[PDB]
């Protein structure tokens, strides 16, 4: 199904479908950054890195094919101000216990997320509107989010089926300013 | 010339006191508030909100603690036999310490209400099977097998059909009441698929729970 | 009813952050005087409390209790300067800065009730943050009026109260020991459970 | 009898307090106020009032004080070559010292608003040419030459058809932009007249200006 | 909203205006009293915010702090007497003015909070004017109450505040420094600019 | 064009042309200060000394005749109790970048002003009201305002052509009291 | 229990203050004024003879 970010749709004040990720028996997570994901990509790049102000929101889709011989589950979520503590590949999370910044993963659906569970479903989406303390801030200095993608479930199959499941992220602006 | 008296508490400072103070800098104006999504109000709030339940807090190593977070449901276990156990205590050690509630409620010092608990398969497609999910209220003993555990409030959870299944605890306050859950039939799966799956509980509060008496109550360190 | 648990509710109760010393002889603060800047996580609890949400805005409360080491009361004058941010701190006791109109002072007595006063809101955006991917409050200086040194030995303790507490996008509450100010680093050599721990799955 | 309480802030004086005190000399009759034109109630009146801006400010001499209100424009200088550059920023040292809005902004703490400048020609009747004024927002470096600078926010300032051109610049707040002047055309001037005039330039502020957080940092002395 | 660029906020705090110093032994008093002539540029960044207008028309609202120079708070008595434009002022202790009716005076202790008092506008014209091309608002006088010396030495400040400010016909502010007292003098041989320099005019 | 002091016109409670000044290449400015300008001449002269209690408005004209091959620029304004720090002639300005009292020249556009530029324009007119602290003063020992004229462009031409520019002063008294 | 603050004017005797005292002797009672003739109550009266 679809989820609006607390309750709220983009406001005023195309397409880019990222590479692929290879699920397999033993990932432990990744998380990207925004705008930081799309800064060197296309007119949106260009806007980002040739003005002062930028103001935007997002929809995000997160699909995944696999056979009805494989299982697995993954958590997607949405955390504004994400802080790392000890581009457009992402990076991989080195203590998914800890999220990799001292709190629990165990309490992460507190924050816009879905879930998916390949006998169930295999698609998810989020629509993320403009947080921040400020009406307008800068593209190249601040990263207002974080989305995270992490397998609570391991994924599993038989010899001989597929070891590698293609997880696919393609992201729509909205109501993008200047 | 107007008389006063000067009663028995004057010049005391109480912490706990509510009063108004002469302000420091007047005529400043401070920034006026633009809208921000996401305002909290109420913890309950937050207090009704699904986080993940360790049933399975066994291992303790630092690369098996992603572990603590599914319990299995294997091929090889017959039926009839217990799979998993946990009380219905939030505010104590155990299981919810890992769910926000608990981590909530430890904050304060009574609390009532009423419970959820939310069970999820990610086994593959072409497996199923069946369940047996019981409640045994205050005062009461573990049931000694699935006989007995039938007699009684229990829900039948059935793979194939449903992916998710829910439990409604009745009343908690403050001896505490006992979750468990039993094999009714066999773990069929065709060949080609694993022999093995897990289960995700889920767990939160309902709209009637309440805390009262606020503890402060923590053990982690600053610096 | 449900009044407990609102965000005005946990956070209503005046707790200590501060200690300030003014030895007679030693080497802590040679001269009269000291420099404490405002932070809310010299309370020891205050920082996971705080840490649930992203952005936070309130006012302050702050009451000054002074006396001798054992305790004692004695006949002394005090100052309680404060500088506002984006201004010019004391450097000795000699310095100008303790008479500048613009820093308001609050001059009491040791053998009065504490002194109290009121900060607003100081921040330049529509609220605090305590995490950004990319928070000034002011300065309170302590001294004794005078041109000489003390007869005394004297301790100053703050309190401060919080008001009008509103609250943005809850976070996970924190799960590991801190290392630094200002930073979610952790000790990633020893990761421990969120809980205790049990022998096995069926047994209770 | 009326019992009072005496709360923790009682025998303290804070120097920003305001009240009212016990008059010293009651039946005095003070002069009463005739009517003085110029009147001020606010200070944004004086902020919105036009002076000079010492752009030139090379020359430290005694003698030499009064060559910083000016800058020359000769006839020596070829097109596209740069005349004078200076920044956008009220509040800090440099160019905008002189100006009554830069003494009054450092005054206080924070500014925002619009600003805008005046160039004055006062060259001979019979001087023509042309001028290229451009903006530079903040965070972007200066131009490398009249053709990089065209492609922006700009002007196109003849001295024949004009004596005067006005600049709005627009929102800076608390890098800062740039104004930068070049040379469009030659200087062109007939026989008899002379080869060298000068410009002057005022700065003001708009009707959105606002100030706020006084301090009193100065440093001159009163004996 | 644009309420602190006003005059009443421009000049709205009150500065240490005064000091007053009674030895126990030396050559500074060497009696128990001290005159003060009322003005506002004992404030050291007074002079320049005033003189950018003209005329100016305010009340004043005084306050006085002693205290032994060590800080400390001992059983004193002090007068605080006022002494009106045009009329004389005390030459002693045993003078005859300090008791005369029309002088109001202030007894206080020094165990107590601080003196405060309000002083209205004294002048024959409509307002006081710092330039004139061709302002008495009186004196304090203080002692300590006794006819013989005092056991403690002491130090008084004095503090103002002024209320109901207005002004007219502002003027260019001040851009050499100062020479004398009510004097535009300035120093014709070491004339400095308004600002800072650069080396040219094409270099940021 | 013309300017009216302070947004006021002389109330109640002939036209007088002093000598000319020589604009030259080195020039500094020049100062009047009034009613002294106008204390021994004619009727308003026997009356300012003849009586006790003075009170006027004014009305100030300042003009120049220059070539179409001349250039500069001048700055008329009028500066209420001017005293100075370190006759119908007028004095010089020994230091005219702190206006001969301290202050600074760039902000003089504070008080009623006029720009003369010899390009544009050749004339100047201010009207003063009556400026005091008391409704009235002594003309003798008082003197309410003071008139600057300054070259802040300098007067430049080329050799061959007139060294020196004529400055004419004429002023009318407005709403005269005695 | 009502609030109180006392400002720093609180105990102090100022010469000119204008105010209302205890009486020393209640239940008196003056004698009443009969009409006396010539009252001044200005003086200016007696500065325009």
């Amino acid at each position: 199904n679809i989820i609006v970010g607390y309750g709220e749709w983009p406001s005023y004040c195309r397409f880019y479908t990222l590479d692929t990720k290879l699920w397999e028996k033993s990932s432990k997570g990744w998380y990207w950054k925004f705008p930081d994901v799309l800064t060197e990509t296309g007119v949106f790049g260009q806007n980002a890195q040739f003005h002062y102000l930028y103001r935007s929101g997002f929809c995000i889709h997160v699909q995944c094919n696999a056979s009805k011989f494989h299982q697995g589950a993954l958590l997607v979520a949405v955390l504004p101000e994400y802080v790392i503590g000890t581009g457009a590949d992402g990076f991989e999370l080195q203590h998914p216990y800890v999220l990799d910044a001292g709190i629990p993963i165990s309490q992460l659906t507190v924050c816009p997320h879905q879930w998916i569970n390949l006998r169930t479903n295999n698609c998810a989406t989020i629509i993320v509107p403009y947080i921040n303390a400020l009406p307008f801030d800068s593209a190249l200095n601040h990263c207002n989010f974080g989305l995270l993608v992490v397998p609570i479930s391991p994924l599993d199959y038989d010899q001989g089926a597929t070891p590698v499941i293609p997880i696919t992220i393609t992201l729509a602006p909205m109501c993008s300013e200047f | 010339g107007f008389p006063t008296e000067l009663k028995p508490g004057t010049n005391q400072f109480l912490t706990t006191d509510d009063g108004v103070s002469a302000p420091i800098l007047p005529n400043f104006h401070p920034t006026p508030c633009i809208h921000i999504p996401g305002e909290v109000r109420n913890l309950l709030e937050l207090c009704q909100v699904e986080t993940i339940l360790e049933v399975n807090n066994v291992p303790t190593n630092a690369t098996s603690l992603m572990e603590r977070l599914r319990f299995p449901v294997s091929a090889q276990a017959g039926k009839g036999e217990l799979c998993a156990v946990f009380r219905a205590d939030p505010g104590r050690n155990g299981p919810w310490q890992s769910t926000l509630l608990g981590q909530l409620c430890g904050y304060y010092t009574q609390w009532s209400g009423s419970l959820e608990v939310t069970f999820m398969f990610t086994g593959s497609f072409m497996a199923t099977g069946k369940m047996l999910i019981a409640y045994t209220p205050p005062g009461g003993p573990l049931p000694k097998d699935r006989a007995t555990a039938m007699l009684g409030t229990h829900v039948i959870w059935d793979f194939g059909l449903q992916s998710s299944v829910t439990l409604v605890i009745p009343w908690i306050s403050n001896t505490t009441g006992l979750v468990s859950i039993w094999y009714q039939t066999n773990y069929v799966v065709p060949i080609g698929a694993p022999n093995t799956a897990y289960i995700i509980a889920l767990a939160a509060a309902q709209k009637n729970f309440t805390m009262k008496l606020c503890k402060d109550a923590s053990d982690i360190l600053q610096t | 009813s449900t009044a407990e648990t609102t965000l005005d509710s946990f956070f209503s109760r005046a707790g200590l952050v501060g200690e300030i010393d003014l030895p007679l002889k030693g080497t802590t603060n040679p001269n009269g005087y000291a420099n404490w800047d405002i932070d809310i996580t010299g309370y020891a609890q205050m920082r996971r409390k705080v840490e649930l949400f992203t952005y936070m805005r309130f006012d302050a409360e702050f009451t000054f209790v002074a006396c001798t080491p054992t305790g004692e009361v004695v006949p002394q004058l005090l100052q309680y300067m404060f500088v506002p941010p984006g201004a010019p701190k004391p450097d000795s006791r000699e310095s100008l800065a303790w008479q500048t109109a613009t820093n308001p002072s609050v001059f009491v007595k040791l053998s009065d009730p504490p002194a109290q006063v009121s900060v607003p809101f100081m921040s330049p955006a529509s609220a605090y943050q305590w995490f950004y991917d990319g928070n000034m409050m002011g300065t309170f200086s302590v001294r004794t009026v005078g041109t000489s040194k003390s007869k005394y030995p004297l301790v100053v303790r703050i309190y401060m109260r919080m008001k009008h507490v509103r609250a943005w996008i809850p976070r996970p509450m924190r799960n590991q020991n801190y290392l630094f100010k200002a930073n979610p680093n952790y000790a990633g050599n020893s990761i421990k459970p969120t809980g205790t721990s049990r022998t096995a799955i069926t047994t209770l």
